[PDB]
C-alpha cells in the first residue's frame, strides 16, 4: 500500500492534505516514514513525543515564541499568528513544535 | 558488539542505499 | 569531545536541518539529508558524522543556530573497528541522552560568556 | 564596464605586457606528467546561465561581472553509494576540478588552454541576454494608459444620452 | 516512363540542398520545378528535401537492404539533376 | 622545449633507482612485475568487436577497470 | 643584495603562482629583506611551461632548496640549478600537484596487498567524493 | 547618436541607449548593477519597493530607477553617499519586520533579501518591537506558502494577472497588515503555477515537492533541455550525487523567455520510480533478470524468424534523434520499411520540412497581428506557448479558434468547432477570413489534432486553401505554423522514421515488433501474437507486454539531441549517472546490429552526430532555427489524388490530451502528477 | 480593541459561505443602472465602490462573499478585484453587523 501511496502529511505544522516535501532516501530499501529512514529500532519517536505535549493558551493575537524560557538558549525569536486558533487546530512554533491557541480574536 | 552502521551485515534490517525504487515484473 | 544531538526538553530534537554545520566543516565529516515530516516539520532523515575524520575543532556547535549540536565532554570513546566510529543520527541522539544534564550545566555557564 | 580601478588594474596590465611562447598543440600535455588517459576526456567551455531564484547578475556575462566565467568542465562519469553508509563514491579524478578551479575571462583563453593541453572541446556561447520590455508595458506610464479598453467612450453622457 | 519506376527502385530519396547559395541554385531549381511532378508519379515514395545555410548540395537514393548511393548535385542545372537522377535510377536497375 | 623537458624528467627517474632514493619493491612493482605477467597472460581472442566488449563491460568506457 | 642603498641580504622565499587564464601561466615571486633598510621588496618574474627561470643561487644560498621546491609543485625549470631534485612529492611521482588543472586528490592511491607482500600504487577511487559548495552570490562586486 | 539612440551619462560615463529605456535600463547598459526587489524585465513595473533610488541633478530627491524614464543629458548617480544611506534605510525598512527564518527557510543560500542586506545594508538592527504576524494558506498541491517572510512586491500578482492569466493573488488589506494571497481558499490553477515560486524573491513563496530536501550550496546544475513536451525548453537540472533534486528554468528567448510548466518543474519524482535497471527475458515464469547477452541472444533467435515488413518498429515520445536513425539504419539493414511513430500521424508526409514545422519562429510570432488556431488547446499542449500568446493578444492581436471551445488564458473568437467551418473558411466567406487577409503578419497555428487525423490529407488541403488565399505565407514573413506535442515527432519526421512505401501498400502482420520507448501504443499496433523488444526506462504498459526488455537511460542521463516544434536542434546533457545495467539507446541499438550480423559503421558518438548530418544537414547546426523553403504547395499538388482519396469522419477539432500532468511514462510514474491530478479532480 | 472585522481573509461562517446566495432587487438593480451609467461602457469596473455600498445598504450592512461575487460578475471582473476593494476601505463591512 505505501508503495504506491500519494506522500502526504498529517497536518500538525501543514495541511491535512498536502504533499510532502521528500528526498529518495530509502526508496530503494523500501522504507516511506521520515522516523523508519533514520531510526530502526522499535522506541517512542521524536515526534510521538511532540505529539503528546498540549498546547498552551495564550493572551493575544500574537505570541513570541523563544523556544525555550531563556531567550539565548533555544531557538530564534518567533512570532506567531493566534488568529483563527482552537485547541484542536493549534498555531505551531516551526523550530520548536510547540502548539499555541488563542480566544482574543473571537472578542474574548 | 553493540553499534554498527545500518549498512552493516551485522544489522537485522541490512541497507543498501540505493535511492530508486525499480520496476517489478508483473508475475507469470 | 564526542559529539552528540540534543533534544528539547519535551523530547523534541533541536536540529532544524539548517545544514550550516556541514557547510562550516573544515574537514567534511557531516553528511545532513533532510525532508519534510508528517506533522510539517523540517526535520533530517540523515545526520552522520565521521569521527576518523573530524579534527574537534568545534566549528559545527559555533554555526549551529539551535543548539542542536555539540561537542560533549567525554573522550573515552575508542573503539576497536573503524566502523564503530562512522557515527549516524541514531548514535549521536543517544549520545546526547546519555550526557544531557552535563551538557546542559556546560551550556548554561558558557552562554555568560557567548 | 568602466573600470575596476583596483588591483585588477595591476592584474590586466601584467597580462598585457607578458606573452606566452607558441607550442605545438598538445605537448604541454606530455611535460605536465598527468596520466595520458586524462586528455581522452571531453570538455566543455560555457558559461553558466544566470539562476532563476536570483536576479544579480554578476554570475552572467554582464559588464558589471568583472570575475572568470567561462569554465572548463568534463563529462559526467559513474557514482555509485557505498555499501556500509551510502556515501556518494566516484572513480573520476577530474570531477570537481573544472568546475571549481578552472575559470577564464574569455572563451578564446579557454580554447587556448584546452588546446595546449590536448583536451578535445567543444565551446557553447550562452543564450543572449537582452533586456528589452515589451511594448505592452515598455513603461511605468504604459500600466494606465488607454491601451488597456481603448479610449473612454462618452456615449454615457447625459448630453449625448439626452 | 523512367519517372514511375522510382516507387519499385527507391526505398527513399534525399534531396539535399543550401537555402541560398550559387552552387545550390540548379538544385532550388529543380526541387521547386520537378517535386511536384515526381510526387504526381511516386505519391507513397519519401522524397524527402533537407536544406541548410551550409549545406552542400547532393542527391541520394536508398535502396533495397541500406544500400545509399550518393551524387553531388553541386553546379548542376536542374536537367542535369533530372539525367543524374536517372543514372541513379539506373544503377538501382543494375543492382 | 617540451623534448627537453621530458628529457630530464626521465633522467630525474633513472637517478632515482640509481641514487636509492626508490627501493626494491618499487623496481619490482612498476617495471618487473608488470612486464611478466603480460607474458604469463593467455587470453582467447575476442570475437566480438572492440565495441561490443566495452559495451558489456561498463556503461562509461573512459572509467578505468581494476584487476582485468 | 649589493647596492650600497639597497641592501636586500636575504632572500625570504622564492614562489610560484599559476594563473590558467594567462598565456604565460606562472608567475615566480621573490621575497626579500634588507636588514639595514628595515625594508622588505618583492619581485616577479612571468614565465610560461617551457621557458625557464635562470637560478639565483650563487646570489642566495637559501635559493636552492626554494627553487627544487618550485620545480616540484609547479614544474617551472630552473636554469644552471646546481641539482634540481623535486623534494616533496613522492618517488616517482611525475605531476606538479600545485597546478590549477592537477586535482585536489590526485590520480594514485596506496594500498598494501596481502597477495604480493608489498605497498602498491593503484588508480584513486573514493569512499566518499569531495562535495565542492559553490558559495558565490550574484550581488557580490569584490570578486576580479 | 543614430535616430532612436541617445546619450545619457551614468557615473560620469557616456552610455548609448534608445529612447525608450528607463534609468535602471541605462544603468544595467552602462555595467552598474541597481539593488532591486520588485522590478522585473518581463513583468509590469511597480516601483513599490524603493530600493533602486539613484540621483538624478535635475531631481531634488531620488527617484526610483525602474519606473523612472531617461532623458537626453542626464545624469546619473549610484553611489553618492545619499543613496548609500537611502539603500540602507529602506533595507532595514524591508528587516524590520522579516521572520527569523533563515535556518528553516528554503531560500538560505539563494536569498536576494540576505545578499542585498550583506551588500547594501548595515550590519546591526535597531528594532525591538513586536513584529507582525501572517497566517499561511494553501494554494494547491505545489506551493508552499510563508506569507510571513513576504516583502510586498508585487511580482507574484502581476505574474497571475499579465502572464499566468487566471487572477487569483491581489493584495487584501491596507498598511501593515496588507496581504498578499486569495482573499477565499482557492488553489491556483494555471499550469504555470511554478514560476511565482521562482518570482519570489524571499521564500514566502516556495516548492512543496522541494521542500527541506536540499540547500542551494550542495548542487550541482547541469545546463540541459525539457522534452516534456515539443518546445524544448531550456531548464537547469540540479542534482546531488546521483538524485536529481530539482529543475529550474534557463533564459533563452527564443523558445521559453524564461518559465517552465509545471510538468516540466516538477516531474524529476517520477525519475525515480518504476526504473528498469537490467535487461529482462521473459519466461514461464514471468520476466525474469538476464545479462545482455542473454537478452542480445533472444533477440537474434526472434530475428531470424522475421523478415522484411515483419519487423516493425514504434518509437516514443521521448526517443532522441540518435536512437531514431540508429532503429532506422539496423531495420532497414534487415530490410524493413516498417518504422512508425507512436502517435497515430504515422503516415504524415516528412517530404517538405516547411508542412510539419512551425515556419515562424516562436519568437517572431510576438509581430503576428492576427493569429488563428486550428483544432489546437494550446494551453494544454504548451503552456508556455500559450503563455506567448496571450503576450501577443495583450498587445492587441485579434485571435480566432476553429475547434472546440476551450478556456484559453485570453479572450478569443470562436469561428466554429468542426471541420466544415474551417472548410467554409478557407472557401473566404468570412469576417475572420478578411481579418486574416488584411493583416499584415497573419499568423495560422495548427493543432497536433490535426496531424493525428484519418482525414488529415483534406484538412491539411484545406489549411493550405487558406494560406494561398488569405497569403500568410509571403516574402519575408511564413505565417503557416504546425505545433507539436511530442518531442521525438519532427526528429522522426527529420531523419525520415516513415513507412516506406511497400508497408503501406501491403500491410503485413508484425511478427517481431521493437518498441523504442513507447508506451502509448495503441493495442492494434501488436497483433497480440508478435515477438515484442521493449527499449526504455520506466515500466509501462510498454514493459508489461514485452519478450525482452533493454534498460535504456532518461533524458537526464544521457547527451541526445531533440528537434523542436520550430525545428531547432538542441542537445541534452548527462546529468546523473545511468542506473544499474542501463545503457545509452543509440549504444544498445549498434550492439544489437552487431550481434544479429549486420554490423552499422559508427561506433562513437560524434560518428553517429555525422550520421545525422548527413541525413538531416540542420541537424548540424545544434542550437540554430533553419528556415524552410516554401514548398507545402507543390507537395499537396503531388498529392492530389491521395487528398481525394481521403474520407470525412464524424469528429470534431479537438485536444488529444485527456489530462495535462500526465502524457508520458515520466510522468505516470510521479507522484506529484498524480495529486495535481487529484486535486484537479474534485 | 480591534475593531469589526479582525480577518483580512475569508472566514467561514454559517451566515457567510460560499452557497449564501445574494442578488440585487429589482428596485435596487435599476438603482444599479442608474449607477453604471455615470461611468463608461468600456470602463464599467468603476462602479465598484458604488455597488458594494448599495449591496452593503440591501443587505443590512454586511458585505458577503455573496456580494462580492455578485459584483464581480455584474461588473465582469475576476473577483479578487472586488475582494482587494471591498478589503481595503473602512466603511467596507465584512461581519456581522446590528441594527446601528
Ligand atoms: S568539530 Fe569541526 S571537524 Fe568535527 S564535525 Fe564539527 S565542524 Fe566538522
Ligand atoms: S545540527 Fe544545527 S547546524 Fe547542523 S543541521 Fe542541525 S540545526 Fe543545522
Ligand atoms: S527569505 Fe531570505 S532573509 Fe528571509 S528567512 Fe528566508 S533566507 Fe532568511
Ligand atoms: S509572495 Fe513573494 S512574489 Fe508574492 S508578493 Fe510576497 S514576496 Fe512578492
Ligand atoms: S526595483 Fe524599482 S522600486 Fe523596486
Ligand atoms: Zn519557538
Amino acid at each position: 500500500a505505501e508503495k504506491n501511496k500519494i506522500p502526504e502529511t498529517v497536518g500538525g505544522a501543514a495541511f491535512k492534505g498536502d504533499l510532502r516535501g521528500t528526498s529518495a532516501v530509502g526508496l530503494g530499501d523500501g522504507l516511506y516514514s521520515h522516523t523508519s529512514k533514520w531510526m530502526q529500532g522499535n522506541g517512542k519517536s521524536p515526534m510521538d513525543y511532540i505529539n503528546e505535549v498540549e498546547p498552551i493558551k495564550v493572551k493575544g493575537l500574537v505570541v513570541a515564541s523563544h523556544g525555550s524560557d531563556d531567550p539565548a538558549l533555544g531557538c530564534p525569536v518567533e512570532y506567531i499568528s493566534l488568529k483563527g486558533t482552537s485547541y484542536e487546530n493549534p498555531a505551531v512554533c516551526k523550530y520548536t513544535g510547540n502548539r499555541y491557541y488563542s480566544d482574543c480574536w473571537k472578542h474574548g | 558488539e553493540c553499534y554498527n552502521p545500518k549498512g552493516s551485515w551485522f544489522n537485522p534490517a541490512k541497507r543498501n542505499w540505493k535511492k530508486v525504487e525499480i520496476w517489478q515484473p508483473p508475475q507469470v | 569531545g564526542e559529539h552528540a544531538l540534543r533534544r528539547y526538553p519535551t523530547g523534541e530534537e533541536r536540529c532544524i536541518s539548517c545544514k550550516l554545520c556541514e557547510a562550516i566543516c573544515p574537514a567534511q565529516a557531516i553528511t545532513i539529508e533532510a525532508e519534510e515530516r508528517e506533522d510539517g516539520s523540517r526535520k533530517t532523515t540523515r545526520y552522520d558524522i565521521d569521527m576518523t575524520k573530524c579534527i574537534y575543532c568545534g566549528f559545527c556547535q559555533e554555526a549551529c543556530p539551535v543548539d542542536a549540536i555539540v561537542e560533549g565532554p567525554n573522550f573515552e570513546f575508542s573503539t576497536e573497528t573503524r566502523e564503530e566510529l562512522l557515527y549516524d543520527k541514531q548514535k549521536l541522539l543517544e549520545n546526547g541522552d546519555k550526557w544531557e544534564q552535563e551538557i546542559a550545566a556546560n551550556l548554561r555557564t558558557e552562554s555568560l560568556y557567548r | 564596464a568602466t573600470a575596476p580601478q583596483d588591483f585588477s588594474l595591476a592584474m590586466k596590465k601584467a597580462d598585457e605586457i607578458y606573452s606566452g611562447k607558441t607550442v605545438k598543440a598538445g605537448d604541454i600535455g606530455f611535460s605536465a606528467g598527468v596520466p595520458l588517459e586524462t586528455y581522452n576526456r571531453k570538455v566543455r567551455i560555457f558559461c553558466p546561465a544566470k539562476a532563476a531564484s536570483q536576479s544579480g547578475l554578476g554570475r552572467t556575462l554582464h559588464p558589471s561581472s568583472k570575475a572568470p566565467q567561462w569554465k572548463i568542465v568534463f563529462e559526467n562519469l559513474s557514482k555509485w553509494e557505498n555499501p556500509l553508509m551510502g556515501w556518494t563514491s566516484t572513480a573520476d579524478p577530474l570531477e570537481n576540478v573544472g568546475r571549481s578551479t578552472l575559470l577564464f575571462y574569455t572563451k578564446e583563453e579557454a580554447a587556448a588552454f584546452c588546446a595546449k593541453h590536448g583536451w578535445e572541446y567543444v565551446v557553447d556561447e550562452p543564450n543572449p541576454r537582452k533586456h528589452i520590455r515589451q511594448k505592452r508595458y515598455l513603461g511605468y506610464g504604459d500600466n494606465y494608459s488607454i491601451k488597456r479598453k481603448g479610449v473612454p467612450d462618452l456615449a454615457h453622457l447625459p448630453s449625448n444620452r439626452s | 516512363a523512367w519517372k514511375t519506376a522510382l516507387t519499385t527502385t527507391f526505398q527513399e530519396l534525399r534531396i539535399t540542398l543550401s537555402q541560398s547559395s550559387s552552387s545550390s541554385a540548379g538544385a532550388r531549381e529543380f526541387v521547386l520545378g520537378q517535386y511536384a511532378e515526381l510526387k504526381a508519379a511516386n505519391p507513397l515514395l519519401p522524397i524527402l528535401v533537407r536544406e541548410s545555410n551550409a549545406a552542400q548540395a547532393s542527391l541520394t537514393a536508398r535502396y533495397d537492404f541500406g544500400v545509399e548511393k550518393k551524387v553531388s548535385i553541386e553546379n548542376d542545372s536542374a536537367s542535369g539533376i533530372l539525367s543524374k537522377l536517372e543514372g541513379l535510377v539506373k544503377h538501382g536497375q543494375s543492382l | 622545449r617540451v623534448t627537453d623537458l621530458l628529457i630530464f624528467k626521465g633522467r630525474e627517474e633513472l637517478e632515482t633507482y640509481l641514487f636509492m632514493y626508490k627501493q626494491r619493491h618499487h623496481a619490482i612493482t612498476e617495471y618487473i612485475e608488470p612486464y611478466q605477467i603480460k607474458k604469463l597472460l593467455i587470453e582467447r581472442k575476442s570475437s566480438n568487436s572492440a565495441f561490443l566488449d566495452s559495451f558489456y563491460e561498463k556503461a562509461y568506457p573512459l572509467v578505468h577497470s581494476k584487476y582485468a | 643584495r649589493d647596492h650600497v642603498n639597497l641592501q636586500y641580504k636575504t632572500l625570504i622565499d622564492i614562489t610560484a603562482v599559476d594563473y590558467p587564464e594567462r598565456s604565460a601561466r606562472f608567475e615566480v615571486v621573490y621575497h626579500l629583506l634588507s636588514p639595514r633598510l628595515n625594508n622588505r621588496i618583492r619581485i616577479k618574474v612571468v614565465v610560461d611551461e617551457v621557458t625557464s627561470v635562470p637560478s639565483v643561487s650563487r646570489i642566495w644560498n637559501a635559493a636552492n632548496w626554494f627553487e627544487r621546491e618550485t620545480w616540484d609543485m609547479f614544474g617551472v625549470f630552473f636554469s644552471n640549478h646546481p641539482d634540481l631534485r623535486r623534494v616533496l612529492t613522492d618517488y616517482g611521482f611525475t605531476g606538479h600537484p600545485l597546478r590549477k588543472d592537477f586535482p585536489l586528490t590526485g590520480y594514485t592511491e596506496v594500498r598494501y596487498d596481502y597477495g604480493k607482500k608489498r605497498v602498491i600504487s593503484e588508480p584513486l577511487e573514493l569512499t566518499q567524493e569531495f562535495r565542492y559548495f559553490d558559495f558565490s552570490s550574484p550581488w557580490d562586486t569584490l570578486s576580479r | 547618436l543614430p535616430a532612436d539612440k541617445m546619450e545619457v551619462f551614468v557615473n560620469g560615463e557616456a552610455v548609448v541607449v534608445p529612447k525608450n529605456f528607463t534609468v535602471l535600463q541605462a544603468c544595467d547598459a552602462a555595467g552598474v548593477d541597481v539593488p532591486r526587489f520588485c522590478y522585473h524585465q518581463r513583468l509590469s513595473i511597480a516601483g513599490n519597493c524603493r530600493m533602486c533610488l539613484v540621483e538624478i541633478e535635475k531631481a531634488p530627491k531620488p527617484v526610483a530607477s525602474c519606473a523612472f524614464p531617461a532623458g537626453p543629458g542626464m545624469k546619473i548617480k549610484t553611489d553618492t553617499p545619499v543613496i548609500k544611506k537611502a539603500r540602507e534605510g529602506v533595507m532595514e525598512f524591508l528587516l524590520i519586520n522579516h521572520p527569523l527564518d533563515c535556518p528553516i527557510c528554503d531560500q538560505g543560500g539563494e536569498c536576494d533579501l540576505q545578499d542585498q542586506a550583506m551588500i547594501f545594508g548595515s550590519d546591526r538592527s535597531r528594532f525591538i518591537e513586536y513584529k507582525r504576524a501572517v497566517a499561511d494558506k494553501n494554494l494547491g498541491p505545489l506551493i508552499k506558502t510563508s506569507m510571513n517572510r513576504c516583502i510586498h512586491c508585487t511580482r507574484c500578482v502581476r505574474f497571475t494577472h499579465e502572464v499566468a492569466g487566471t487572477s487569483e493573488l491581489g493584495i487584501t488589506g491596507r498598511g501593515r497588515d496588507s496581504e498578499v494571497g486569495t482573499y477565499i481558499e482557492k488553489l491556483h490553477s494555471s499550469e504555470l503555477s511554478g514560476n511565482v515560486i521562482d518570482l519570489c524573491p524571499v521564500g514566502a513563496l516556495l516548492s512543496k515537492p522541494y521542500a527541506f530536501t536540499a540547500r542551494s550550496w550542495e548542487l550541482k546544475g547541469t545546463e540541459t533541455i525539457d522534452v516534456s513536451d515539443a518546445l524544448g525548453s531550456n531548464i537547469k537540472v540540479d542534482c546531488r550525487g546521483t538524485e536529481v533534486m530539482r529543475i529550474t528554468p534557463r533564459l533563452n528567448d527564443a523558445i521559453n523567455e524564461e518559465w517552465l510548466s509545471d510538468k516540466g518543474r516538477f516531474q524529476y519524482d517520477g525519475l525515480k520510480r518504476q526504473r528498469l535497471n537490467t535487461p529482462l527475458v521473459k519466461g514461464a515464469k514471468g520476466l525474469e533478470n538476464a545479462t545482455w547477452s542473454a537478452a542480445f541472444d533472444a533477440i537474434r533467435t526472434a530475428i531470424a524468424g522475421a523478415k522484411g515488413n515483419e519487423l516493425k518498429a514504434i518509437a516514443g515520445k521521448l526517443a532522441d534523434a540518435e536512437s531514431m536513425i540508429a532503429l532506422k539504419d539496423l531495420f532497414n539493414k534487415l530490410g524493413s520499411g516498417n518504422l512508425i511513430h507512436e502517435d497515430g500521424s504515422a503516415t504524415l508526409s516528412a517530404d517538405v520540412r516547411s508542412s510539419y514545422i512551425a515556419n515562424t519562429t516562436i519568437a517572431s510570432i510576438e509581430k503576428a497581428d492576427v493569429i488563428l488556431l486550428v483544432g489546437t488547446n494550446p494551453r494544454f499542449e504548451s503552456p508556455v506557448f500559450n503563455a506567448r500568446l496571450r503576450k501577443v493578444f495583450l498587445d492587441g492581436a485579434k485571435v480566432g479558434l476553429v475547434g472546440e471551445k476551450v478556456d484559453l488564458t485570453y479572450a478569443y473568437q470562436h469561428l466554429g468547432a468542426d471541420v466544415a467551418a474551417l472548410e467554409s473558411l478557407a472557401s473566404g466567406k468570412g469576417a475572420f477570413f478578411e481579418a486574416l487577409k488584411g493583416a499584415k503578419n497573419p499568423v495560422v497555428i495548427v493543432g497536433s489534432s490535426v496531424l493525428r487525423r484519418d482525414d488529415r490529407e483534406a484538412v491539411l488541403k484545406t489549411v493550405n486553401d487558406l494560406v494561398d488565399a488569405a497569403g500568410v505565407v509571403k516574402e519575408g514573413w511564413n505565417g503557416f505554423n504546425v505545433l507539436h506535442d511530442n518531442a521525438s515527432r519532427v526528429a522522426a519526421l527529420d531523419i525520415g522514421f516513415v513507412p516506406s512505401a511497400s508497408a503501406r501498400t501491403n500491410p503485413v502482420p508484425a511478427k517481431v515488433v521493437y518498441l523504442l520507448g513507447s508506451d502509448d501504443f495503441k493495442d492494434e499496433e501488436i497483433p497480440a501474437d508478435a515477438f515484442v523488444i521493449y527499449q526504455g526506462h520506466h515500466g509501462d504498459k510498454g514493459a508489461a507486454r514485452a519478450n525482452v526488455v533493454l534498460p535504456g537511460a532518461a533524458y537526464t542521463e544521457k547527451a541526445s539531441l531533440f528537434a523542436n516544434t520550430e525545428g531547432r536542434v538542441q542537445t541534452t546533457r548527462t546529468a546523473v549517472p545511468v542506473l544499474g545495467d542501463a545503457r545509452e539507446d543509440w549504444k544498445i541499438i549498434r550492439a544489437l546490429s552487431e550481434v544479429v550480423g549486420q554490423q552499422l559503421p559508427y561506433d562513437s558518438q560524434p560518428q553517429v552526430r555525422a550520421r545525422l548530418a548527413e541525413v538531416a544537414p540542420h541537424f548540424a547546426e545544434i542550437g540554430k532555427a533553419e528556415s524552410a523553403l516554401w514548398l507545402n504547395g507543390q507537395y499537396f499538388k503531388g498529392v492530389k489524388d491521395l487528398v481525394a482519396k481521403a474520407a470525412r469522419s464524424t469528429a470534431s477539432l479537438a485536444t488529444n490530451i485527456s489530462n495535462y500532468y500526465m502524457t508520458d511514462a515520466i510522468s505516470r510514474a510521479s507522484r506529484t502528477m498524480a495529486k495535481c491530478t487529484a486535486v484537479r479532480q474534485q | 480593541t480591534n475593531s469589526t472585522d479582525v480577518f483580512n481573509v475569508h472566514h467561514d461562517t454559517p451566515e457567510n459561505n460560499k452557497d449564501t446566495k445574494f442578488d440585487f432587487t429589482e428596485a435596487n438593480y435599476k438603482l444599479v443602472n442608474k449607477i453604471m451609467s455615470n461611468y463608461p461602457s468600456n470602463y464599467k469596473a468603476s462602479a465598484m465602490i458604488p455597488l458594494l455600498d448599495l449591496a452593503q445598504q440591501q443587505n443590512g450592512g454586511v458585505v458577503s462573499l455573496a456580494v462580492m461575487n455578485r459584483v464581480a460578475q455584474i461588473l465582469e471582473v475576476p473577483p479578487i478585484k472586488v475582494y482587494e476593494v471591498a478589503t481595503f476601505f473602512t466603511m467596507f463591512n465584512r461581519s456581522k453587523m446590528g441594527k446601528y
